[PDB]
Parts: structure tokens; sequence; C-alpha cells
């Protein structure tokens, strides 16, 4: 029973650690770039106004 | 070196092929039986050389799968 | 001085301008991401803010 | 037109449907769209018609009614 299972649980953390590292990275590095020009806009945009 | 088993064949599996076990397995498989966790030596030997076993079988087309269930069965391809 | 000043804040706008065209092509295209990530996978798992 | 350019820039900056977006649809409640959200399509907005609004004004918008009648 426990032979089965602790195979089981292997194969599925596995999986599911490096599916996510390798995907959430790359989302974050996009949300990052955009979050990065928005903030250069506003700076420049309450400048300008100013 | 020459006349040696590992020139033709892994070690580990010539020694299930070579077990007491194997043609009533083997025969039992092929009829379509699935193999669960209640019968112990069968299991057991199944557990301990799975991926010979699907290497093997693999020659004639056929996969030997493992449902999460841990039970084994036979599904043959279109070839 | 006001003159030579009217002149960075023209070179600041013509900057903005120019961020704020590339923010709003960023957007355009990480629409469809989010229409796609709907299924519950951004929530938690895929937006780690660590 | 003007009252469906509001509509192109809404939809393709929120990513909503056409048909959710009507003329009182708010956008932080009906349309979802937060704060970042709500920058960005202002800035859109701005971008489509060439033209700039206040601060205040602007963050005053909060509404595709809002929206298209400082636009119009």
């Amino acid at each position: 029973a426990i032979r089965v299972t602790q195979s089981d649980r292997d194969l599925f953390k596995h999986l599911i650690t490096e599916a996510t590292s390798y995907v959430s990275a790359d989302y974050m590095r996009h949300a990052n770039e955009r979050r990065t020009h928005l903030d250069e806009a506003l700076a420049l945009r309450g400048e300008l106004f100013g | 070196s020459s006349t040696h088993i590992e020139q033709f064949m892994p070690v580990k599996l010539a020694q299930a092929l070579a077990n007491s076990l194997f043609p009533e397995l083997d025969s039992q498989l092929r009829a379509g039986r699935h193999i669960g966790i209640d019968d112990l030596d069968n299991h057991a030997f199944l557990m301990d050389f799975q991926e010979q076993l699907e290497e093997f079988y693999a020659r004639y087309n056929v996969e030997l799968i493992r449902a999460p269930e841990g039970f084994f069965y036979l599904r043959p391809r279109s070839t | 001085e006001m003159e030579n000043v009217q002149k960075k804040l023209r070179k600041l706008e013509r900057d903005y301008y120019q961020i704020r065209e590339q923010v709003v092509s960023a957007k355009a295209g990480w629409c469809a991401v989010m229409r796609m990530v709907k299924d519950n996978g951004v929530e938690r798992r895929l937006h780690r803010r660590e | 037109t003007i009252e469906e350019r509001v509509k192109k820039i809404i939809g393709e900056q929120l990513g909503v449907k056409q048909e959710e977006v009507t003329n009182n649809a708010s956008f932080v409640e009906d349309l979802g769209a937060d704060s970042l959200d709500t920058v960005e399509l202002v800035m859109a907005l701005e971008e489509e018609f060439d033209t700039e609004i206040p601060d205040e004004e602007a963050e005053k918008i909060t509404t595709v009614q809002a929206a298209i009648d400082y636009i119009n």
C-alpha cells in the first residue's frame, strides 16, 4: 500500500512544482514590465502636469 | 566480453523472465485479467520489475498500464 | 529661465507620448491572457507575489 | 463614431464583451476593471481621440456613460 501511494505522490509533486516554476516566472516577468512602464508613464504625467 | 547476457538483454529483464511466477502471469495478462492489491504474489512481482515488463511487452505493440488505484492491465495499440 | 524650462517640458512631453503608446500596446496583448486564465489558475497559483 | 469608438476602446482594454458594455455599465463593478486596469483604460481613451484630461476630472469618470460624457 505504502509502496504504491508514495510513488504516486512523488510524481504529482514533481510535476506540479516544476510546471509552476516554469510558467509563473515568465508570467511575472510580463506583469513586471507592464507595471514598470506604467509607473514611468505616471511619473512623467505628474511631472508634466505640475 | 562475448557470450555475456548483457550483449542481448538487460540482467534485470532476464532475471524477471526466469522467475517461476512469470508463465502464470503472462498467460493471464494476455487473457485480459486485471491485477489488484489482494493477489500479493503477482502484484509484488509486477511492482518489482515494472519497467522491464513494460519494455518487454512493448515489442508486441501493447502497453502494460498501471491505473492510479494500483491495478495493472494490458491495453493493445491499433497495430 | 521659464522659456528654457518650457523646452525641458517639451522634451518630457515627447517622452511621455512615446511611453503612453508603448503602455497601451502592452495592455492590448495582455488582455487575451487574462480572458484565458479565468479557469481559476491565476488567483494564487500563477500570481505568486513573492 | 465616438459613441462606438468608446466601446472599441473599453472592450479591448478590459477584455469584456461588447454586450456587457452598455452606457450605464460602470467599470469597477460591472466590467471588473480595478485600479491599474482603469488607469490603462483612461490612457487608452486619451490615445484614441488624441486629447488630454485633467487628473481630477479624469478620475471622476467611472462609467461608460460618464466616459462618453467627458469624451463627447
